[PDB]
């Protein structure tokens, strides 16, 4: 496949940043 | 609690079993002496293998008249 | 069709870093 | 300990709500064993009409069929 | 610590993260579904739906996604060689690409469901423990698997709302996505019947949606409760395994021997075709029904379709593979591009000869001609020192009635030899070999693969079941009975 | 009970059991299957 | 069923007279194990003797037409049946019984008979199993041999264009089934056959050393010459020396079972997971897919006429096997070959 | 007697015996 | 209407309750 | 039944069954790469 | 048309024919 | 001209459980 | 300096970095695939 | 290559079999 990889790789970053907003570890010392 | 040590050491059982099995080795001899056997299981007698029609081995090469074909080609 | 050299590579180039990763933070977060 | 109460969950807790509640005696075996009596004796009949021991005047088991 | 084989024992006790691992592996099936389909869409060639079809390229999922009706794509092609309307949404990727989403949207609901396990609907209100309601989950599941089977069969297959299923001809040759009226007859039960199947659905449904009413509303008795071990999660698992390889068995044997269901033009022809001269009889008949009616035969064989000549080769036959065979139908003789014609052969006085066909178990055959009798009147021999019946001195010559070599009468015993040797494997074909660099031995159908697969999971599924039957009717001895 | 020894009705068995060997042996020499 | 009232019915009855110890075991399974094995025991004891299979094959398989124990056999019916069931009620025998033999419905009789023999035999290995209180691992080992019943005499057949490709109940048969796999499917180089075998083999290497180690590490227990007086029941001792086996096969073969447990179990793995592996080369030989060949050494062949090897060797015998055997192997095929288009090679 | 051990070892004997002698009937027959 | 092999059919379930019977009563005997 | 799960486990694999595994994978592996490659 | 034929035609190609296999009988 | 479709399934078969097997035998022996 | 070695250290990764090597790792194939795809 | 996977594939039979005999765990219990 072409396109599969890049939507594939496209929506996996999507995925990583979207986990990164909502699920990350809470903020200490300051 | 008869533990089979003490039947076969008896008279009563031998008694009971000196015609009983000579009975039926004599039944499973005449079955086959009178040509039951072949009648009764479809066997050919060694003289009924090849008839004058057909002189190779027979093949069914039918499904449902089975029974037809294997009436046609068998012993009469 | 399908290029598999190119598949095989970005296959592998996602795999093994990602479970090194993640292996390296399970084995971070059982052990606090 | 009360668990994690959900609206969706307290929707479908009846549902949940008899697990173990059992009928005394045999109940309906009888007529669980009839009716896989029935089911047997009908897969029989399609196993024998799809292995052509078992002709039927409408069926033929064959491509034929679908002409 | 728990075994490697054992690791998923951890959800027995534990339905949210049962359900979790169920939406895990749901998610993975449809990703399958999703990621296989854009593959054979990728790798598959639309161009000639005649003589290199979909069960040629080694397309698996392909069959199925059209015998229930996508038939045409985003490309602008279509699998019956028709004009593409609008494909909708529901296209080969458009299905494909619904399959992806609904794998991630099942994949968040996995995580969901691992995370939050410990809901008040998975606990008993009387106890407070951790408990299923096992026979009102499977009433539940009974009625919505009567409603499903209901719906499908009285709507989608039966085209008041659905597209209908694939039926074809008898000999493949021609065959569509249509809706089919039921039949409600003995008919109903013929496996080719088409129409078995609407009636199969509308009846079984009706039959699941009141027994589904039956479970839910009638408890179990306490006898057969603690016989069958109805409180237990194992025993369930022992019995859907049990139904499960039942049915992957019987979809082994359907796949095999040919139905309604399993259409010719989707998975290709059968072992059963070709051993019992199905497309051949076909072929001879046609012929000769056209050489009756005052036809030349050089012109009745012209009118012979390409596709029906190309079920009649032994190189189309499931049974003919190898299990190390890998790929693609084409990738093992070529694509082939064109029907060299039917090779009719005589001898140096004049009468007519027939190569005696490859059977299905013969990875090699010796080739030999015999007469309309049955009597063997040439061959390609072995010996070549003693021969009675070689071509070379019996003069056999080819004639050829089809489409590229249509009068072309060779006479060179070279080439006859070659002639007869293609005209051992059924009708003769044009291959390239060259487009896929093909191996030159057979391969195997889509309808071989299911069929060897399936069956060995269903096998392998006996053994599981009899290994969770073993479990669960021994509960307590796999457990321990503390010296007694 | 006890009336005949036990050992000697194993022996008698035996010496019919060998002598029917004995026979189905001597049988594939004559006869049907004796390929003369 | 927890301390309930539990009013008795006819099942109860019934229930205790089947589980009830007697000389032999006979129970709810006895209900299907007793007459299946019984009919299916007795057909194949009554094909062997009295019926004949001149009418499907064209041989002799029989005691009264002069075959031997290693020689008669209940032959399966011809291909031109197919795949039918061949009751004795069904549209081919109709009723018939003298007929309903020599067509090969007694082969069709004794399979299935022994296919639900198989499977009440299993039942009754769950039932006493149940009725001791011990785990099933009797029936887990067991469901190995019912596989490959299943696979050799069901669905390899089934696979096939018919029964008469399946094994005929014998001996001289099952090797014709046997040389038959080595000449039309290579079933040597198929390597879960290859699993099979060595599943086989580790099996018997595993009871003969198990047996070796154990009474040969036998403690005295006695002072009689003859160790066999020497195990007592009622001691709660073992009675061979774990450490000293452990230490002798360690020093002689470098690796040791420590484990009574993992060694008995290993015992019980190997022969039922190399018999499940063969069942999965056979499903797989059911619908001709075969590893019959190396595609890279058939090409390499093809073009280097110097280049052979033992794998040629064998596709090489293989032809001849299914050339010389197939015109009086399948009758229904009517192979009336020259022997001057056969392989033959010099002399011989 | 007639108890489950009377009816098993005599379907298994019966048949025996009578198909032994069956056997030496046959061991006699000549084409 | 009724084909011989469906005659036939019909009779051998009724020769198979026949024998289940048999079994039936030759285990509540004894 | 709380905010962590009774039901977790831990995974045991000694070096015997790590041989084991490897021993078998490896073997597999010498068995069918012979066909893989075919 | 002419069954007979067609038989004669195709069997000594394949001899497994459902035509061949069916009413052998009068053969 | 190398077969790398079956060089990368050995290779995928050889490399995945054995790291597989060697991780579970890792975290089972860091921690007794 | 005995018998276990005192230069026995951890290797430490949070989530924060988790998330920083998967968003490197995704972005690097986004990059580069195009290329190597060619 | 072909040879190589072969040879790769049996030297690592050997090593493991070879750190089997010698580098096993020590026997415990019997
Ligand atoms: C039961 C399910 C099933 C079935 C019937 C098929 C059937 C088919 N597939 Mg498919 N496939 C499946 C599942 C299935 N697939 C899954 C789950 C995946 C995702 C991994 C794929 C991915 C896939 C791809 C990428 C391709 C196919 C292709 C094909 C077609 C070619 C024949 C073939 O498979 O090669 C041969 C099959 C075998 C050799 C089976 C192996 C037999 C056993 C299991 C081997 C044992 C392994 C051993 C223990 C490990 C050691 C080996 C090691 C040394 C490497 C065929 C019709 C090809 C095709 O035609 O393109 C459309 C193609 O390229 N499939
Ligand atoms: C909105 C739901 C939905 C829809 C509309 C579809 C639609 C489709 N799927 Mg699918 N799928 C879904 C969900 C869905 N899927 C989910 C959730 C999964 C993960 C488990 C899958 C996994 C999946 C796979 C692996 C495949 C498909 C495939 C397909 C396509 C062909 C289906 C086919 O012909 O096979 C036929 C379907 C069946 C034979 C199911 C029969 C059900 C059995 C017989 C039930 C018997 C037991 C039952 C309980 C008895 C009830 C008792 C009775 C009295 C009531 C089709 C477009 C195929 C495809 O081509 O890929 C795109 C394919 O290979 N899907
Ligand atoms: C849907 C069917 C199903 C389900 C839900 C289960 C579920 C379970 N089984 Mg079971 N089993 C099944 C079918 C099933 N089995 C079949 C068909 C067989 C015959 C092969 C077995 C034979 C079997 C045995 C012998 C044992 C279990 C055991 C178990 C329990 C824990 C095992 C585990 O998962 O650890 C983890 C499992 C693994 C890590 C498997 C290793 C990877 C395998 C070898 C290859 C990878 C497969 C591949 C990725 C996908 C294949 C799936 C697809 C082709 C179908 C668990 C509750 C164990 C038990 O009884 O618990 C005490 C046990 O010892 N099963
Ligand atoms: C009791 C043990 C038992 C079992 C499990 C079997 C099993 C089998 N036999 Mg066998 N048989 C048995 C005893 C048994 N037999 C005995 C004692 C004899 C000597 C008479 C025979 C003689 C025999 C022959 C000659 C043949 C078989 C055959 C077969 C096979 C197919 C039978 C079939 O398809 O019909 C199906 C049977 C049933 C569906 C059972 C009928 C159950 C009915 C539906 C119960 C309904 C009763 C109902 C409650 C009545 C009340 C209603 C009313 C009040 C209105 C099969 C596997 C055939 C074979 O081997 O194929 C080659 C065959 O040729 N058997
Ligand atoms: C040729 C090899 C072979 C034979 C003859 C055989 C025979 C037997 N195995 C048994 C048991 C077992 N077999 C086991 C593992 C194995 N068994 C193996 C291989 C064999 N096992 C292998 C390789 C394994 C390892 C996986 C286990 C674990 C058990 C048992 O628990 C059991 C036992 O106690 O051992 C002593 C006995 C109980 C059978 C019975 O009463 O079934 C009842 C059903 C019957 C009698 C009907 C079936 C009839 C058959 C299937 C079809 C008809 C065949 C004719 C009657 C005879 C044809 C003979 C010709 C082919 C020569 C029986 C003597
Ligand atoms: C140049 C080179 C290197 C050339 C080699 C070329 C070549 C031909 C390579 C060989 C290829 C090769 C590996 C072939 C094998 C491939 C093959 C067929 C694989 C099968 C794989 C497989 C999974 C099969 C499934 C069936 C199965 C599970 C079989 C396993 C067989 C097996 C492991 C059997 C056990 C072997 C065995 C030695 C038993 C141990 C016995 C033992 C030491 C007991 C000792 C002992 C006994 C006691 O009683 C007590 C009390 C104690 C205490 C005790 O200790
Ligand atoms: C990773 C480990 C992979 C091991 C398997 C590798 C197979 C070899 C290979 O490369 O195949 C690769 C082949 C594809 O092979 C390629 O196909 C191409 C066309 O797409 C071309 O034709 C190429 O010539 C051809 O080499 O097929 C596969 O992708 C494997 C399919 C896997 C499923 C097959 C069905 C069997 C399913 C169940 C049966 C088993 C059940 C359990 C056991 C019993
Ligand atoms: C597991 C544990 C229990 C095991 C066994 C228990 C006993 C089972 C005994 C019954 C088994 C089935 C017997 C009849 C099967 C039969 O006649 O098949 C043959 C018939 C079909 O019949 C065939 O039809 C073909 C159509 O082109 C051809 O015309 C053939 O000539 C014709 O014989 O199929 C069935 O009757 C049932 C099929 C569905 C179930 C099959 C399961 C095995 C599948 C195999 C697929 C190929 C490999
Ligand atoms: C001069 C000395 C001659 C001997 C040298 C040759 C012996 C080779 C050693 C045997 C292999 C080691 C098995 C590892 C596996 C291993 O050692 O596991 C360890 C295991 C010990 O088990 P335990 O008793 O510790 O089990 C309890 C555990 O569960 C708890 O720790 O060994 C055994 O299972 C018993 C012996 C089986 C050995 C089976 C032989 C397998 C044949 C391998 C063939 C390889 C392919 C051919 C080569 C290409
Ligand atoms: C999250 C999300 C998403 C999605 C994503 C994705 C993309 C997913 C996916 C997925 C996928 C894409 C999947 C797939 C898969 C695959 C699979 C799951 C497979 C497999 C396997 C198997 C099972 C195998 C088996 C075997 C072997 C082992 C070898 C060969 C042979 C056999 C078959 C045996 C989105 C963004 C949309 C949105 C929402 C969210
Ligand atoms: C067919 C059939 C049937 C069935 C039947 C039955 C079930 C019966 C039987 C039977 C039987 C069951 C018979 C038998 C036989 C046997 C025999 C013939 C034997 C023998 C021989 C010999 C030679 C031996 C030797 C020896 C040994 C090895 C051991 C010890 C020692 C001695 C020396 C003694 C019926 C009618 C139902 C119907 C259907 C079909
Ligand atoms: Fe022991
Ligand atoms: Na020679």
């Amino acid at each position: 496949m072409e396109a599969l990889v890049y939507t594939f790789l496209l929506i996996g970053t999507l995925g990583i940043i979207f986990f990164s907003i909502f699920f990350r570890e809470p903020p200490r010392i300051a | 609690e008869r533990p089979f040590s003490d039947i076969l050491t008896s008279i009563r059982y031998w008694v009971i079993h000196s015609i009983t099995v000579p009975s039926l080795f004599i039944a499973g001899w005449l079955f086959v002496s009178t040509g039951l056997a072949y009648d009764v299981f479809g066997s050919p007698r060694p003289n009924e293998y090849f008839t004058e029609d057909r002189q190779d081995a027979p093949l069914i090469t039918d499904r449902f008249n089975a029974l037809e074909q294997v009436k046609k080609l068998s012993a009469q | 069709e399908v290029n598999i050299l190119g598949l095989t590579a970005t296959a592998l180039f996602i795999i093994i870093p990602t479970s090194f990763l993640l292996i390296l933070y399970v084995k971070t977060a059982a052990s606090e | 300990e009360p668990g994690i109460v959900t609206p969706l969950g307290t929707l479908l807790r009846p549902l949940n709500s008899e697990a173990g509640k059992v009928l005394p005696g045999w109940g309906t075996t009888v007529l669980m064993a009839v009716a896989i009596l029935l089911f047997a004796v009908f897969l029989l009949i399609i196993l024998e009409i799809y292995n052509s021991s078992l002709i039927l005047d409408g069926v033929t088991n064959s491509w034929e069929s679908l002409a | 610590g728990l075994p490697w084989y054992r690791v998923h024992t951890v959800v027995i006790n534990d339905p949210g993260r049962l359900i979790s691992v169920h939406l895990m592996h749901t998610a993975l099936v449809a990703g399958w579904a999703g990621a296989m389909t854009l593959f054979e869409i990728a790798v598959f060639d639309p161009s000639d739906p005649v003589l290199n079809p979909m069960w040629r390229q080694g397309m698996f999922v392909l069959p199925f996604l059209t015998r229930l009706g996508v038939t045409q794509s985003w490309g602008g092609w279509t699998i019956s060689g028709e004009t593409s309307s609008n494909p909708g949404i529901w296209s080969y990727e458009g299905a494909a690409a619904s399959h992806i989403v609904l794998s991630g949207l099942l994949f968040l609901a996995s995580v969901w469901h691992w995370v939050y396990w410990d809901l008040e609907l998975f606990r008993d209100p009387r106890t407070g423990k951790t408990a299923l309601d096992l026979p009102k989950i499977f009433g539940i599941h009974l009625f919505l698997a009567g409603l499903l089977c209901f719906g499908f069969g009285a709507f989608h297959v039966t085209g008041v709302f659905g597209p209908g299923i694939w039926v074809s001809d008898p000999y493949g040759l021609t065959g569509s996505v249509q809706p089919v009226a039921p039949s409600w007859g003995a008919e109903g039960f013929d496996p080719y019947n088409p129409g078995g199947v609407p009636a199969h659905h509308i009846a079984a449904g009706i039959l699941g949606v009141l027994a589904g009413l039956f479970h839910l509303c009638v408890r179990p008795s306490i006898r057969l409760y603690f016989g069958l071990s109805m409180g237990s999660i194992e025993s369930v698992l022992s019995s859907s395994i049990a139904a499960v390889f039942w049915a992957a068995f019987v979809v082994a044997g359907t796949m095999w021997y040919g139905s309604a269901a399993t259409p010719i033009e989707l998975f290709g022809p059968t072992r059963y075709q070709w051993d019992q001269g199905f497309f051949q009889q076909e072929i001879q008949k046609r012929v000769a029904q056209s050489t009756s009616e005052g036809l030349s035969v050089s012109e009745a064989w012209a009118k012979i379709p390409e596709k029906l000549a190309f079920y009649d080769y032994i190189g189309n036959n499931p049974a003919k593979g190898g299990l190390f065979r890998t790929g693609a139908m084409n990738s093992g003789d070529g694509i082939a591009v064109g029907w060299l014609g039917h090779a009719s052969f005589k001898d140096q006085e004049g009468r007519e000869l027939f190569v005696r066909r490859m059977p299905t178990f013969f990875e090699t055959f010796p080739v030999v001609l015999i007469d309309k009798d049955g009597v063997v009147r040439a061959d390609v021999p072995f010996r070549k020192a003693e021969s009675k019946y070689s071509i070379e001195q019996v003069g056999v010559s080819v004639t050829f009635y089809g489409g590229e070599l249509n009068g072309l009468t060779f006479t060179d015993p070279s080439t006859v030899k070659k002639y007869a040797r293609k005209a051992q494997l059924g009708e003769i074909f044009e291959f390239d070999r060259s487009t896929l660099q093909s191996d030159g031995v057979f391969r195997s159908s889509p309808r071989g693969w299911f069929t060897f697969g399936h069956l060995s999971f269903a096998l392998l599924f006996f053994f599981g079941h009899i290994w969770h039957g073993s479990r669960t009717i021994f509960r307590d001895v796999f457990a321990g009975i503390d010296e007694d | 009970i006890g009336r005949i020894p036990l050992w000697l009705v194993g022996t008698v068995v035996g010496l019919l059991a060998i002598g029917l060997l004995a026979i189905f042996f001597y049988g594939s020499y004559v006869g049907l299957g004796s390929s003369l | 069923i927890g301390t309930y009232q539990e009013k008795r019915t006819w099942f109860d009855d019934a229930d205790d007279w089947l589980r009830q110890d007697r000389f032999v075991f006979v129970g709810w399974s006895g209900l299907l194990l007793l007459p299946c094995a019984y009919f299916a025991v007795g057909g194949w004891l009554t094909g062997c003797t009295f019926v004949t299979s001149w009418y499907t094959h064209g041989l002799a398989s029989s005691y009264i037409e002069g075959c031997n124990f290693l020689t008669a056999a209940v032959s399966t019916p011809a291909n031109s049946l197919g795949h039918s069931l061949l009751f004795v009620w069904g549209p081919e025998a109709q009723g018939d019984l003298t007929r309903w033999f020599q067509l090969g419905g007694l082969w069709a009789f004794v399979a299935l008979h022994g296919a639900f023999g198989l499977i009440g035999f299993m039942l009754r290995q769950f039932e006493i199993a149940r009725s001791v209180n011990l785990r099933p691992y009797n029936a887990i080992a067991f469901s190995a041999p019912i596989a490959v019943f299943v696979s050799v005499f069901l669905i390899y057949p089934l696979g096939q264009s018919g029964w008469f490709f399946a094994p005929s109940f014998g001996v001289a048969s099952i090797f014709r089934f046997i040389l038959f796999f080595q000449g039309f499917h290579n079933w040597t180089l198929n390597p879960f056959h290859m699993m099979g075998v060595a599943g086989v083999l580790g099996a018997a290497l595993l009871c003969a050393i198990h047996g070796a180690t154990v009474e040969n590490t036998l403690f005295e227990d006695g002072d009689g010459a003859n160790t066999f007086r020497a195990f007592n029941p009622t001691q709660a001792e073992e009675t061979y020396s774990m450490v000293t086996a452990n230490r002798f096969w360690s020093q002689i073969f470098g690796v040791a079972f420590s484990n009574k447990r993992w060694l008995h179990f290993f015992m019980l793995f190997v022969p039922v997971t190399g018999l499940w592996m063969s069942a999965l080369g056979v499903v797989g030989l059911a619908l001709n897919l075969r590893a019959y060949d190396f595609v890279s050494q058939e090409i390499r062949a093809a073009e280097d006429p110097e280049f052979e090897t033992f794998y040629t060797k064998n596709i090489l015998l293989n032809e001849g096997i299914r050339a010389w055997m197939a015109a009086q192997d399948q009758p229904h095929e009517k192979l009336t070959l020259p022997e001057e288009v056969l392989p033959r090679g010099n002399a011989l | 007697i007639f108890t489950v051990r009377w009816l098993a070892i005599h379907a298994i004997a019966v048949p025996t015996i009578f198909f032994l002698g069956a056997i030496t009937a046959m061991q006699f027959i000549q084409r | 209407s009724v084909t011989p092999s469906l005659k036939n059919f019909l009779l051998s379930l009724v020769a198979g309750a026949v024998v289940l019977a048999a079994i039936a009563g030759a285990v509540t005997a004894v | 039944m709380a905010r962590p799960n009774p039901n977790k486990q831990v995974v045991e694999l000694n070096r015997s069954s790590l041989y084991w595994g490897l021993l078998l994978i490896f073997v597999l592996a010498v068995l069918f790469s012979s066909y893989i490659f075919n | 048309q002419r069954v007979r034929t067609v038989l004669d035609m195709d069997d000594p190609a394949k001899e497994e024919t459902v035509k061949e296999l069916r009413k052998d009988i009068n053969n």
